[PDB]
This record gives structure tokens, C-alpha cells and sequence, in this order.
């Protein structure tokens, strides 16, 4: 029916809006941003423009990046880390000029929800790392580190230590070195995300 | 700091430990009585015929 | 505040045309169904047209179809054509959002006086005037040719109160539900075809004319209107 | 004096354990071994609510047993008509990271919270048509894992900062704060009289709070892992807690200990949701194994399986009249069973 | 004239 | 019935096509339509399996036509429609294969575009346009189907031929094959630039097996189609061609049952869904 026809019409009207909003939301690239405290997350999120979860959204070369900083959740990840299992990538920030980060990366790359999610790894404070190397050797942090104490070899050893915590062949770790006096981080994220997009599209077609 | 936390914990434990407890046999008996008294009006364990089922 | 102000009513020569606007404010106009309800100067209410939310479904009365056109800036329109002598009335604008548990016809516009120079459900209010004193109980009655109860269990009888000089206010929707803001003194009851609106502890603000309207099927039909007068 | 206080706490725990074991004269199974089992409980998907586009994290029934609100991380809260499958409301959320939702017993309000640490109260009966955010209760420093309406004015919320809070929605302030959990409070169920409620945290313990006084009356520690769901027995004198240990257990408020455990060898996925039947004889538990198992709450044996969800079932709810049970899942589908 | 074709030509 | 080797081989191939295509296409259609969701990846598979299933349902018509050695027992409208629906399904399958290859190349060479402007609606619109193009290509074959006796029985058949055959060859073999080969070759070539060097052994094998199955199922059909024009009938050079044509049509119809094992069943997630849905 009598006036349940109008209720059904309303149901269809709002279902069409739900479909439209889902289509609009599917276009955005969702990136989860992690890392230790004061590891350069705020520096890269305040250099690419724009209290529980802080979402910073921006557009770079016709791609909408929805970037979530969940570092304000002083709790255990396992109770809410499955909310982010649909992110395109995990942006991991490491402060070079400062083991906790290694454990966090090992936990987040071997997580059951992030087996296929790829990590875009950032190693900030490269210049401070070089200055500290000129001041203090890198053997203090890594007792089993044997090699030259130059900036290049120590930084490559840190990158290899991080890249050796993953095991799933269906994911790649994109490691980039940043001095924080640069604006190429958005391009690094964009190219890594384009690679991840083509890879996930290829997997969805069964071709990869 | 920790002394206040320990004092609060022991006070809470005392207050919890000062509660009267009934027998487990009585607790189970009243659960059985509730389940049997309301069994006829539970529409899930005995399916209701489609005439009275709103989800037919 | 919720407001429905309409304009575009005046002296019109017969056979002409006139468009009536209905400017809405204070509510989400897009999600509401909109009605035009006209009232002849000596007669009761008469449903004219209805346009749903999103302009999906539009319904016209038997004596309105073809001539009029309802369309919806938060404003609704009624484009009339070939105005006869019987089209003179006051035209009200009504918002009638529809969902489960909603209260259709809950707000009516101020109205505009437009002075122009077969199988429907017939609802009859047998008593047209009742003498009543304040503090007493007055019961109004209404009947329907067809049963207004549906298979889902809802009976679609609506009770409106048009106080003298004012716009109708929804009192009871679906024959038992008290509308928002209506005092608890008003009660509605019925069985299928015969319905009764009961008023207890009558006050001076409850004096007016009461209409019964069915929302079972279109066109929506109004009763003659039982007029309750003081003393 | 710290060591003395620690020893006093240890001996008080020992006294509590001795008192609880002294009352266990006969277990639940040895008492209900004489009742006829319910047999197979064949429940069929009567309706499927296909509106959400992301994982459904919460659902709640209306007190009229017909309306159901659902929360998905698509950023929407949809109020459902279970009888006709129609959608009566679609509420866009400011934060899409919603992990709980509640429906007011009066039906005028809907609560919603999650990773934003804020419980948002929505006015369904706004005079201006659409649904408006009546109140945004921001006092928690962690994610809001549960929220339950005591009435139109007060709501109890559970948060991941190891605290439960009782609010006054008119003023937006914590009337009471319940503290004592050592882990993230993940579940919450209010008693039928709403004079007390239980909360299940990640420290594998469930505390019995009372809203009026604000004190933890009792503590029930029987589980081995984080408690994910909690639900009162319909009488209000017992409750069931489902944990990540792939087991759900029945506790008695008066007996102060566990009555039965509902575990199976071929079950390893943790519980996500637990609900009771109208008479309390059936315990419907949702699992990460994509299935919902119906348990005989007294016989502690499976009476059926509500299979038919393509991902982990995140929520489950039985109507107030017990007519149907609704399960939401991570496959963005909510199915009504009967 | 007539070139009897198979079904799928 | 008249077990000449040209026709008995075609009958065996066609019966096998029916036997391993009706359940093979049916289970995939059921899974992708009800058991699975309606993502953009599944739209192409759904439409392709619908076309293959329609070919399978219209396959016993070809079996009967081969069994009776002609002599169409039905009327004029049936012989004007059935050997048009058969062609419709057969070539909608080819166009949907080409669309699948085009989408596979598009999600690899234009990934930024294929995230904003790539939805289920776009895939559905493209599939609808594909079906429309197949129907338009079936009009020259719905116009010229005529019945005349010319014998003891009334054999049914028929620019009435050169234009339709040449257009069918071009639009159903050349552009499909060229686009398929180019798309898969460019996907393989792109997969040698990083993160894909570990792959390009599975991807190359999948691409080459897909294109090889398409070509070995659809090249004899067009070869005989263009040879029928040059070789006149009533001669052994052409009589043998007509006798073997049944095998060519049987191969083109066999592609319909080969396709579900090459497109939908390479999607390991769909493999798990079909495995779970096949029990009980």
C-alpha cells in the first residue's frame, strides 16, 4: 504493497547512493603508514601536504592517496590491524640516526592479514645517519655487523637487514633513502604504488 | 605510583572475595528451570510453522 | 524550524493557467514526498497530487489528471491548466516521507487561496457536527467502503485536525499511532472499515474539524469532516 | 611494603579460588545429563541484506525485533528492515573505521564508534528529516570496541584503553568510568535490568560491573586468550564469553565461576560473536572459521551449524522475541536465519 | 545457386 | 549413421564437447554468478561462460544436423534462426576473449587509469557492446538462410557468400588474433622489468597456451571458410572440404568447453570457490 511501495522506492534510492559512494571510494589508494615513534612518519606526512587515526589524503598524478597514520593507537595492533588488510601498501618509516623497528617490521610483514600486501620502506634521516657514522660506528647497534664503516655500506646493511624479515614471494619491499631535505617521497610512493597496482591487477586476472 | 596500584588491587580483591556464593548445583538448577519454563516460547529450538513465521 | 511556505494563489479567469510554488525550509526537502491537498471554501479536504522523493512516482486525482502537473532550490510546483470553476480552493503543501515507522503528512503548509471566477475508497463521516463542552470526552467516527487493513497488519487511516483559521495538523497516523507533538489525550482505534478517534479531557485548543484519510491506495480519500464546536 | 601488598593480593586470589572451588559441588553437565537434547537445529537463510560494500564489523537488532542497524568499514551505518529487506536509513560516518554499533531500545538513537576513539550518537527521529549526529562522546584514548544504550540518555561504552565508561548523552560527559581491566576491553553486554553489565577484555578476564556504583563486583578469569564476545543469559544470572582460544564458556554470576565450556577438537578459529536464544537453551557463537555454531547451552554439544558466510562472521544477534538470528560477516553480507 | 552450408558457417 | 571418417570424427569431437562443456560451463557460471561476487574480473568470465553455455545448449542442434546428413526437418524460421544463434554464441565467445586480453593489457599499461575509470559498470557496458557487435555480425547470416529442395530432401543453406565470409574472417579471426597476440606479448614483455622477473615463466606459459588454444581451435574454421570460396563444389577438391567442414565446426565449438579451463579456472581463488561449491 500500500505505502510499502514508497518505502521500497526509498530503499532503492539509497541503495543507488550506496553503490555510487562505493564506486567513488574504490578509486582511492589506501596506504597504511607505520614505523616507530619519531621515525620520520610525521616528516613525510607533513611534507606531502595535509586523535585515534589520522587520515591524510592527497592526489599525485591523478591518483588519490588515502594515507592513514595509526600511530596514536596506544594499544595492541592485533585487535584492529585487520581493519587495514585492504590497504594497497604499507609505508614503513625507519629513523637511521636512531631493534624495535626491526621487530615491528618483522611482525607487520609476517602478519596473516598482510601476506600479499607490499611494504614501501622509507629510511629517513640519511644525513644524520652519515654524521653519526662520522661520530659513532654502526657496530654498536648490530654486534654481528662486519664490514667497512662508511655511510654507503652501513646503510645498505640496514636496508638488507630490513628486507630480510619478509618471506612471502608474492610481495616486494621498496626501500628508499631520504634525507628529509627533499620532496621526492611522493614520487617514490607513486611509482611503488603503480607497481603494486599492476601486480595486484595481474593477480586478479590469474595472469601472475 | 606502584604502591597505590597495589593498595587498590588488594582492596578490590577483598571486596570481591567478600561476596556470598550460592552452590553450583543451585545455579545450574535455576538455569535448567529457566530453559524448561521458556522452552515452549523459544522460536529457534522448536521451529514455528510458516503461518506464524514473519520470515517465510 | 520546519517551514512550508507556498504562494501563487489569486483571482484567475476560467480556462486559464496558474503555477503554485511551495518554498520549503528547515528540513531535508529532497528525501520527502510532497503532496498538494486542496480545500474548497465550503467543503473539506481533497487530495490533488503527489510527487515522491526523487520525482520517481507522481499520482494525480481523478479530476486533476491531465490538467495539473506536480514537479519539484527546495521548492515544489503545481502547474495547473484549464482551471474550471470547481478548482477554486485553498491549496496546502504536505511533506510525507515514507519509510518503516515514518509519519506521513506530519507537516502542512500555510495554504494559498486560489479563487477562480469510481473504484476509489469512499470514507464517510456520518456525523458532521457535534456539540461538546470542555473537559468532556468526544468521540469522532469514520467508515471506509473498503477495509483499510493490509496483509502486513497496518491499517492506513489518518486523522487530521484543522483548527479554525489554521492548517491541518496530523493527529493520528495509521489509525493508532499518535503523531509527534500531539497530546496523549487523543486516541485512535478501529477495525478494518469502521474507525473511531477518541478525545479525552477536551480542551479549548482541540476545537475544530476532524478528517479521516486513507493511505491504502491512491487517490487518497478524505472524509467529509466532523466539526466539533465549543458549547 | 610492596612485597607485603603483593603477598596479600596473592593470598586473596587463593582465598577467592578456594571459595569458588568450595561451591562446585556438581558441574552443569552432571545435572543436565537427564534432559533430552534439542537434536539438529536446521536454520535456513531467510533473508540476505546486500547493502554493504566492505567488511561488516557490527550489527544490532531493534527492540521491536524488526529493525537492524549494521556497521561496515565502508563508512556507512544502514538501518535494515529485516521483514522486507528494505533499507530505511543509510547514515554516512565521519570516520569509516567503525568497529561497533548499537540501537537504542526506544529506537530513536543509533550509536557508532571505532578507531576514532569517539562514540557518535545519531538522532533517527530528527524533525528535519535526515539523521543527524546528536552527540559525539569523545573521552576515550583508545578505540571504542563496544557501546550499549542503557536508555535514550545514557550509554555504556567499552574502549581499547582498558576502560569502560558510562556517559550522559545530554551533556556528553562520562558519568562513571569503570577501570580495572589490564587489557583492551573488547566486548560488553548489559543485563536485562541494565543495573549491571559484563565486559570481556584482552587479559582473558571478564569483569562484572554495575553502572550505578561504578565498582567491579566480580571477576571471571577462565579463558586462555583474548575475550572477543560476551553475552548475558536471558535470566541475567549467567553469561557466556567467547574468546580467541576457539572456545566459549558459560559463567554464573552467583556461583562466581564457569559452568560449561563449548569447545570442539575440530575447531581452532577464535570466537568473534556470542549470542543466546530467547529461552537461553541455545548458544549461537560466531567463528573466524566462516561459520556460526549453535550450541546446546545446557548439554554443551553442537546442535547445528549456520554455514553460508564466505568470510569470518564478525557479529551475531538474536531478536528480542527470539524469532530469528542475524549474522554479519566480513564478506559484506548480513543474513537472517530462522 | 544453392551451396548447402553446415550449421556453423 | 553413415560413419564416414570425416563425419564420425566430427561427431565424436562434438559429443565430447557437449559432455565436457555442459557441466564445465555450468559450474563456472553458477559459481561466478551466485557463489562468487560481481567484481570487474568476474564480469568477463561470466559473459564468456554464458556465451559458451549458449553454444553448448545449441550444440545438439549441430549433432542432429550431422546425424541426418542435412535434410532440415524444421521450417524456414527455424533454419533462419538456429544457424544464427549458433554463430552468435560462437563469435561472441571470440569477441569476449579479445576483450579479456584487452583488459589484461590495459590493467598493465594503464594502471593509474584502470583504477579511477575502471568499474563493474564499464565492464558490463563493454560486454553489452560486444553482444551487440556479435548480433550485428550475425545479420548477414540471418538474411540469407533459405530453403529449397534441390534433391530428394530439402537441404537448407545458401555477394550472398563472399562478403559475409570475408567480413566474418576479418572481424572474427584477424582483429581478435592480432589483438590477443599483441596484448599478451606486451604483457610478457612488460613482465621483464622488475618484481616480475620471478614471473614471466608462468605468465608466458599461460599466455602462449591461451593463444595457442584459441588459434588451434579457430584457424581450421577460417581456413576452410576461405578455401570454400576458391574451390567450387561438385568436385572432389571441395567435396572433401565439405566433408571435413564438420570437424572444423566441431573444433570451433570445442573451444567453448576449452575456455572455462583456461580463463575462469586459472584463478586459484575461483578454483577454491568451485572446489568448495562442488561438494554436496
Amino acid at each position: 504493497s500500500a505505502e510499502e511501495r514508497a518505502a521500497l522506492e526509498r530503499s532503492k534510492a539509497i541503495e543507488k547512493n550506496l553503490k555510487e559512494d562505493g564506486i567513488s571510494a574504490a578509486k582511492d589508494v589506501k596506504l597504511l603508514l607505520l614505523g616507530a615513534d619519531n621515525s620520520g612518519k610525521s616528516t613525510i606526512v607533513k611534507q606531502m601536504k595535509i586523535t585515534g587515526i589520522v587520515e591524510t589524503h592527497f592526489t599525485f598524478k591523478n591518483l588519490h592517496f588515502r594515507l592513514f597514520d595509526v600511530g596514536g593507537q596506544r594499544s595492541e595492533r592485533k585487535k584492529w590491524i585487520h581493519c587495514f588488510e585492504d590497504v594497497t601498501a604499507i609505508i614503513f618509516c625507519v629513523d637511521l640516526s636512531d631493534h624495535e623497528s626491526l621487530m615491528l617490521f618483522d611482525s607487520i610483514c609476517n602478519n596473516k592479514f598482510f601476506i600479499d600486501t607490499s611494504i614501501i620502506l622509507f629510511l629517513n634521516k640519511k644525513d644524520l645517519f652519515g654524521e653519526k657514522i662520522k661520530k659513532s660506528p654502526l657496530t654498536i647497534c648490530f654486534p654481528e655487523y662486519t664490514g667497512p664503516n662508511t655511510y654507503e655500506d652501513a646503510a645498505a646493511y640496514i636496508q638488507a637487514q630490513f628486507e630480510s624479515k619478509n618471506r612471502s614471494p608474492n610481495k616486494e619491499i621498496y626501500c628508499h633513502m631520504t634525507c628529509a631535505t627533499d620532496t621526492n617521497n611522493a614520487q617514490v610512493i607513486f611509482d611503488a604504488v603503480t607497481d603494486i597496482i599492476i601486480a595486484n591487477n595481474l593477480r586478479g586476472c590469474g595472469l601472475y | 605510583a606502584s604502591i597505590a596500584q597495589a593498595r587498590k588491587l588488594v582492596e578490590q580483591l577483598k571486596m570481591e572475595a567478600n561476596i556470598d556464593r550460592i552452590k553450583v548445583s543451585k545455579a545450574a538448577a535455576d538455569l535448567m528451570a529457566y530453559c524448561e519454563a521458556h522452552a515452549k516460547e523459544d522460536p529457534l529450538l522448536t521451529p514455528v510453522p510458516a503461518s506464524e513465521n514473519p520470515f517465510r | 524550524d520546519v517551514q512550508l511556505v507556498e504562494s501563487g494563489g489569486g483571482l484567475v479567469q476560467p480556462g486559464g493557467s496558474r503555477k503554485l510554488s511551495c518554498s520549503a525550509s528547515g528540513f531535508a526537502f529532497s528525501s520527502f514526498g510532497m503532496h498538494w491537498v486542496r480545500q474548497a471554501p465550503e467543503k473539506g479536504l481533497e487530495w490533488v497530487a503527489y510527487i515522491s522523493s526523487g520525482s520517481g512516482t507522481i499520482y494525480y486525482a481523478d479530476t486533476v489528471k491531465g490538467r495539473f502537473t506536480i514537479s519539484r532550490k527546495n521548492t515544489l510546483f503545481l502547474q495547473m491548466t484549464s482551471l474550471r470553476s470547481e478548482d477554486t480552493a485553498m491549496y496546502y503543501c504536505v511533506r510525507s516521507i515514507y519509510y518503516y515507522g515514518s509519519s506521513p503528512f506530519d507537516f502542512w503548509g500555510q495554504g494559498t487561496t486560489l479563487t477562480v471566477s469510481g473504484s476509489d475508497i469512499v470514507m464517510t463521516q456520518a456525523t458532521s457536527s457535534v456539540p461538546v463542552t470542555p473537559g468532556e470526552s468526544v468521540s469522532i467516527s469514520c467508515r471506509s467502503s473498503k477495509s483499510l487493513l493490509h496483509s502486513n497488519g497496518n491499517t492506513y487511516l489518518y486523522w487530521f485536525l484543522q483548527r479554525p483559521g489554521q492548517s491541518p495538523q496530523l493527529l493520528i497516523y495509521r489509525m493508532s499511532n499518535l503523531a509527534s507533538g500531539v497530546p496523549d489525550r487523543f486516541s485512535g482505534s478501529g477495525s478494518g472499515t469502521a474507525f473511531t478517534l477518541t478525545i479525552s479531557r477536551l480542551e479549548a485548543e482541540d476545537v475544530g474539524v476532524y478528517y479521516c484519510m486513507q493511505h491504502l491506495e491512491y487517490p487518497l480519500t478524505f472524509g467529509a469532516g466532523t466539526k466539533l464546536e465549543l458549547k | 611494603e610492596l612485597d607485603q601488598l603483593r603477598q596479600e593480593a596473592e593470598q586473596l586470589k587463593n582465598q577467592i579460588r578456594d571459595a569458588r572451588k568450595a561451591c562446585a559441588d556438581a558441574t552443569l553437565s552432571q545435572i543436565t545429563n537427564n534432559i533430552d537434547p534439542v537434536g539438529r537445529i536446521q536454520m535456513r537463510t531467510r533473508r540476505t541484506l546486500r547493502g554493504h560494500l566492505a567488511k561488516i564489523y557490527a550489527m544490532h537488532w531493534g527492540t521491536d525485533s524488526r529493525l537492524l542497524v549494521s556497521a561496515s568499514q565502508d563508512g556507512k551505518l544502514i538501518i535494515w528492515d529485516s521483514y522486507t529487506t528494505n533499507k530505511v536509513h543509510a547514515i554516512p560516518l565521519r570516520s569509516s573505521w567503525v568497529m561497533t554499533c548499537a540501537y537504542a531500545p526506544s529506537g530513536n538513537y543509533v550509536a557508532c564508534g571505532g578507531l576514532d576513539n569517539i562514540c557518535s550518537i545519531y538522532n533517527l527521529k530528527t524533525r528535519e528529516g535526515n539523521v543527524r549526529v546528536s552527540r559525539e562522546l569523545a573521552g576515550h584514548t583508545g578505540y571504542l570496541s563496544c557501546c550499549r544504550f542503557l536508555d535514550d540518555n545514557q550509554i555504556v561504552t567499552s574502549s581499547g584503553d582498558t576502560t569502560c565508561a558510562l556517559w550522559d548523552i545530554e551533556t556528553g560527559q562520562q558519568t562513571t568510568t569503570f577501570t580495572g581491566h589490564t587489557g583492551d576491553v573488547m566486548s560488553l553486554s548489559l543485563a536485562p535490568d541494565t543495573r549491571l553489565f559484563v565486559s570481556g577484555a584482552c587479559d582473558a578476564s571478564a569483569k562484572l560491573w554495575d553502572v550505578r556504583e561504578g565498582m567491579c563486583r566480580q571477576t571471571f578469569t577462565g579463558h586462555e586468550s583474548d575475550i572477543n564476545a560476551i553475552c548475558f543469559f536471558p535470566n541475567g544470572n549467567a553469561f557466556a564469553t567467547g574468546s580467541d582460544d576457539a572456545t566459549c564458556r558459560l559463567f554464573d554470576l552467583r556461583a562466581d565461576q564457569e559452568l560449561m565450556t563449548y569447545s570442539h577438537d575440530n575447531i581452532i578459529c577464535g570466537i568473534t560473536s556470542v549470542s543466546f536464544s530467547k529461552s537461553g537453551r541455545l548458544l549461537l557463537a560466531g567463528y573466524d572459521d566462516f561459520n556460526c555454531n549453535v550450541w546446546d547451552a545446557l548439554k554443551a554439544d553442537r546442535a547445528g551449524v549456520l554455514a553460508g558466510h564466505d568470510n569470518r562472521v564478525s557479529c551475531l544477534g538474536v531478536t528480542d522475541d527470539g524469532m530469528a538470528v542475524a549474522t554479519g560477516s566480513w564478506d559484506s553480507f548480513l543474513k537472517i536465519w530462522n | 545457386s544453392f551451396k548447402p552450408m553446415p550449421l556453423x558457417r | 549413421p553413415w560413419n564416414e571418417p570425416p563425419v564420425i570424427l566430427s561427431m565424436v569431437i562434438l559429443s565430447l564437447t557437449f559432455l565436457l562443456g555442459l557441466p564445465g560451463n555450468g559450474l563456472v557460471l553458477w559459481v561466478a554468478g551466485l557463489k562468487m561476487q560481481r567484481t570487474v574480473n568476474t564480469i568477463w568470465f561470466l559473459h564468456l561462460t554464458l556465451a559458451d553455455l549458449l553454444c553448448c545448449l545449441s550444440l545438439p542442434f549441430s549433432l542432429a544436423h550431422l546425424a541426418l546428413q542435412g535434410q532440415w526437418p524444421y521450417g524456414r524460421f527455424l533454419c533462419k534462426l538456429i544457424p544464427s544463434i549458433i554463430v552468435l554464441n560462437m563469435f561472441a565467445s571470440v569477441f569476449l576473449l579479445t576483450a579479456i586480453s584487452l583488459d589484461r593489457c590495459l590493467v598493465v599499461f594503464k594502471p593509474i587509469w584502470c583504477q579511477n575509470h575502471r568499474n563493474v559498470g564499464m565492464a558490463c557496458s563493454i560486454c553489452g557492446c560486444i553482444w551487440v557487435v556479435a548480433f550485428v555480425m550475425c545479420i548477414p547470416v540471418f538474411v540469407y538462410r533459405e530453403i529449397f529442395t534441390t534433391d530428394n530432401h530439402n537441404r537448407c543453406g545458401y555477394t550472398p557468400l563472399v562478403a559475409i565470409t570475408i567480413t566474418r574472417l576479418v572481424v572474427g579471426f584477424l582483429l581478435p588474433s592480432v589483438i590477443m597476440i599483441a596484448c599478451y606479448s606486451f604483457i610478457v614483455f612488460r613482465m621483464q622489468r622488475g618484481r616480475f622477473a620471478k614471473s614471466q615463466s608462468k605468465t608466458f606459459r599461460v599466455a602462449v597456451v591461451v593463444v595457442a588454444v584459441f588459434l588451434v581451435c579457430w584457424t581450421p574454421y577460417h581456413i576452410f571458410g576461405v578455401l570454400s570460396l576458391l574451390t567450387d563444389p561438385e568436385t572432389p577438391l571441395g567435396k572433401t572440404l565439405m566433408s571435413w567442414d564438420h570437424v572444423c565446426i566441431a573444433l570451433a565449438s570445442a573451444n567453448s568447453c576449452f575456455n572455462p579451463f583456461l580463463y575462469a579456472l586459472l584463478g586459484k581463488d575461483f578454483r577454491k570457490k568451485a572446489r568448495q561449491s562442488i561438494q554436496g
